């Protein structure tokens, strides 16, 4: 027993083993919400060890903290306070966190700090299913490219409420993430260590790009776990929990065109400079941007409102038919940009209809666009 | 120097700029940014043949009282020329494939049926296509306006605008003075 | 459009009451904010979780046949008690909708689905059982209560440790600067087990213990304690973590031992707790052969002061205190007499019933 | 609190206007900041006995004629109890060093001219300087009320302050518009 | 303790308009039917309040907070001219305090821009709005 309120010792770190694990709980903080404690990261202490954990109520993260024992505890303190303040210390302090009622007390160097908590009790936690309907592993590096190579064609908040999230499907030893918005649609695969039944959810945006950024280690793997409407990926002592998207995706393979027949391969770096360069003297809201296909010849062609006109060739190995079509620029440019190939295998039809994007040599991705009429 | 220019608050549903030497005036809404946004397309309607449109590639299939078919398969050249292409995929079962860019965000489905019912008629030449698709394809109901468009929305609106554009037969820019205000004060 | 459930109002708002404790007025759960009713054979249940206590009782009868519905638990409880003494309160059953009929008046409520309820998953491994009246169980509960911790960051102490040991039953409050211990023979031979109910859980059984006859039956699962009485069910989960020893906080030693008037000195402590510091009061104790003396001052540089008239002579103490330590024992213990033992002003203070070792409370004063 | 109202914006020099449950409301803020200030000063008065003072860089060059250089040199005490310290620099002029706060912001110059032509003629005695003629700042003339995260505050005024409704005059200070505006689009 | 000097005595009302008296426990049901129409905190001060008014032999109070009204009357035992005063919310709930004798009477009189309320040996004095 120890005098009413005297500064008892919870927990000591370098500043960097602190501010670390922290940096991994504040893209899900919402930094106000509607419940307080919804602004707050809690800290567990447990036989000497230190886990790390937040919420939005749809994505759960955790990670072990820094070491330090002293009494197994439960806190919750303001994410952005805390943070800040742990930025603002030299590079390798030493930070003392000590309690008293409901004040928080940093040491570090010459400074105090008193922070102000929120009952661990009132934290609210994700009820995690424990029907796992599949189970699986892949390399970190993998997964980030995959996710990197469909992430940009979903579709931010549309009516159709499945076209937000990314469709991540697995059927025997096969790994799917599919994104479509609504005009375009992304197509990535890979091959996993496992035999497991068709399943698939949709990951909500926010769900995806927490888990670009926690994908840090490219030689580690990252393992999956396909709960009833929940998934949970592990990974670099990080464990993050979250709700789905309820709803049938569309079937992507009535998508993709099969006789596309007018096929060249070009440098993706060119042909995304000369979008960009033609995208100036285009219409700064639509972007109509019409390709003309010859012989050996790729023209892009813009116009705007004040009658200016950009127009840029590419020489190209092509010998097929000629073919005028008119696309969206952006949707062209998305997948120069995410795509970090030297090559790129256009494929088109008519102008009506969609046109194929590859990597040569590469089965494992696809993109299709589907024109408009300029 | 511009006549008509400022940015203030649009409090709920009104948008509001007072500048014009030392007159207020108000914006109705997106009332406004719908009927002078789509008064650009008439505009449009002569500088092309057809409303420029993009294609989709998953197709939208809607209820289509009646299969709305009577307006569709007789009348598929000018539908689309005005921007939207549908199909008949199964009986009473239409699906949307391409729809003009103007509209924009989403929701082909409320456009291809609040103009389907519209073009039921056989004069020939019917203006009133263009009014209905104003109603509901522009800035809708929901986030604020953006302070960089602010007052940029309201110089592009009378830029393009016909001088109480009367869509509703209410003028959009309704005046009001500071000897107004002064006098409203009823003291 | 199913007629589902009639009872008298009673009937139905008694077995409700049992429930409003433990439901979350606002959570993040939908369902965890309703009440659960479940007819069968004739037979009616309530049920409400907090998925840390889960209380079940026996409801009111009737027709009642095989239904399962979930309806807000606060506004159905407000209905039932703004109705008549004697109201006959029928409840239909409309798809997504239930219908609350009493004399004039019609509730149209929403619902929803008792597949979506969470059920607690009862334990079904029962290492200890015994029972105790009622009535000795809420005096030890009231005995150690004010010693727990609330909402504090070493979470095994926002509880109360129930130990069971051959025939003795054991309760241990403390929040790392006070501790309350009370001890009873219950008719029972066990091995020696222990769990730390969690606050919320003590509070609700505190509620409970209404009939000081009938006795109460308490069941040790793996990790979860189970309390019947009253036709009531209260499954609760304990706190995980070992308690502290409380005999190495107990002292044996203390010397300094006088008898003094239990209302005696609270009402000097409530007379001399109006001068001092607000955010920090220590009430300072002066003891000498003879009297004891309280003392408070304030920034104000205003003083009180009470004395009072004491059989003792070793020695003089100067001790300071925190007044609400002081006082929820001498409002919560019913005897007349309270003995105290001092040490030091390091030392931690013993404040006992005289002639009674089954009653502890240690308390560590302030500098 | 739901409050007068919550403010938007300014309106071309003059009013401020307010969102609130009715309707955006026009604040004419130079006149319910002069019924405010008016009324906060004499809160200040009427307790401690002075108003409280604020000193300043920069001060004022005052140019202070004949007979103010010997008013001031009458009992400064009255004008410490104004809120506005001011110095003799020489000759006839003066500058002051300590202004009223909530007035500041511009024209010291006309707050302390004002006080210390009134302490000519000592009879004070009046004490009904205070209103418009030391309220001859109220808040910005006609330039300025920051971002908006002080329009609230004076858009907090009226609360725990009397004299709201009738102005020094008679003329309203605040509401004509309701949110049945709309016939003004007819 | 502070010195007496300082505590400030209220510049208490010397002409005296009208003076009534009359039962307190009727001047307390007036009251308590017509106190919950006060407006609380709005911003027309005026309605932050109750209107009392003498005309005759009648004693009026009203109140209002612009959505509704209260108005209560009785017969006293004078012959006033008419007139009429605003008292606080805090005069009020203070004075609905001070009634406590139902069968003694209270004395009321109206100075100039103040309300005396006399009775059980006690005193309030109140600026009216």
């Amino acid at each position: 027993l120890v005098p009413r309120g005297s500064h008892m010792l919870i927990l000591q770190a370098e500043r960097d083993s602190l501010l670390k694990p922290l940096q991994a709980f504040t893209g899900i903080v919402e930094r106000l919400h509607t419940l307080p404690i919804l602004s707050n990261v809690l800290i567990e202490g447990r036989g000497g060890q230190t886990k790390l954990l937040a919420t939005d109520l749809e994505i759960q993260i955790d990670t072990a903290g820094p070491e330090g024992g002293a009494g197994d505890f439960r806190i919750t303190t303001n994410a952005k306070k805390f943070q800040d303040i742990l930025r603002a210390l030299p590079a390798g302090a030493l930070v003392s966190l000590d309690w008293d009622d409901n004040r928080l007390t940093l040491k570090a160097g010459k400074s105090r700090f008193a922070l102000q908590t929120l009952p661990a009790a009132d934290f609210p936690m994700m009820n995690v299913g424990e029907d796992i309907s599949a189970t699986f592993s892949l390399g970190q590096e993998r997964f980030k490219t995959m996710l990197s190579q469909v992430q940009y064609s979903m579709a931010v908040q549309d009516i159709r409420y499945y076209l937000n999230g990314l469709l991540m499907q697995v059927e025997g030893s096969q790994l799917r993430l599919v994104a479509t918005d609504g005009h375009r649609l992304a197509y990535a695969a890979c091959a996993i260590d496992a035999d497991l039944p068709r399943a698939e959810v949709i990951l909500p945006r926010k769900t995806v790009l927490e888990l670009f950024k926690l994908l840090n280690n490219p030689d580690d793997p990252i393992q999956i776990e396909l709960l009833d409407k929940q998934v949970r990926f592990q990974c670099n002592g990080t464990t993050i929990v979250s709700k789905v998207i309820d709803g049938k995706f569309p079937d992507f393979n009535r998508v993709i065109p099969l006789d596309n027949d007018k096929i060249f391969v070009l440098s993706r770096a060119e042909l995304l400079g000369a979008l960009e360069r033609v995208s100036i003297l285009a219409n700064e809201k639509f972007r109509g941007a019409r390709l003309f296909l010859q012989p050996g010849l790729l023209s892009v062609v813009c116009s705007n409102n004040e009658q200016e006109e950009a127009r840029e060739e590419i020489e190209i190995a092509y010998q097929g038919g000629e073919l005028e079509v008119g696309f969206n620029i952006g949707y062209l440019m998305d997948v120069l940009r995410n795509i970090h190939s030297d090559d790129m295998q256009l494929a088109f039809g008519d102008a009506n209809r969609s046109t194929l994007f590859t990597v040569p040599n590469n089965p494992n991705f696809k993109y299709i666009v589907m024109p408009m009429r300029i | 120097l511009p006549p008509l220019g400022f940015a203030i608050a649009q409090l709920l549903g009104i948008y509001i700029l007072a500048q014009a030497e030392d007159s207020l005036l108000l914006i109705d809404m997106h009332a406004a940014a719908e009927r002078v946004n789509y008064e650009k397309m008439k505009r449009q309607r002569q500088e092309n043949g057809n409303l420029q449109s993009q294609h989709l590639l998953i197709p939208v299939t809607f209820a289509a009282s009646h299969e709305e078919c009577a307006a569709l398969a007789d009348h598929a050249e000018t539908l689309a020329g005005f921007g939207l292409e549908l199909s008949d995929m199964g009986g009473n079962t239409l699906a949307v494939r391409a729809a003009p860019v103007m509209l924009g965000k989403s929701d082909v489905v409320s456009l291809a049926r609040d103009v389907l019912g519209e073009l039921a008629q056989v004069a020939s030449h019917e203006n009133r296509i263009l009014a209905t698709m104003s109603c509901h394809g522009s800035i809708r109901a929901g986030r604020r306006l953006t302070l960089p468009e602010m007052n940029a929305l309201l110089r592009d609106m009378e830029n393009t605008p016909r001088s109480n554009q009367c869509n509703h037969g209410r003028p959009t820019w309704v005046k009001l003075t500071l000897k107004e205000l002064d006098t409203l004060f009823l003291r």
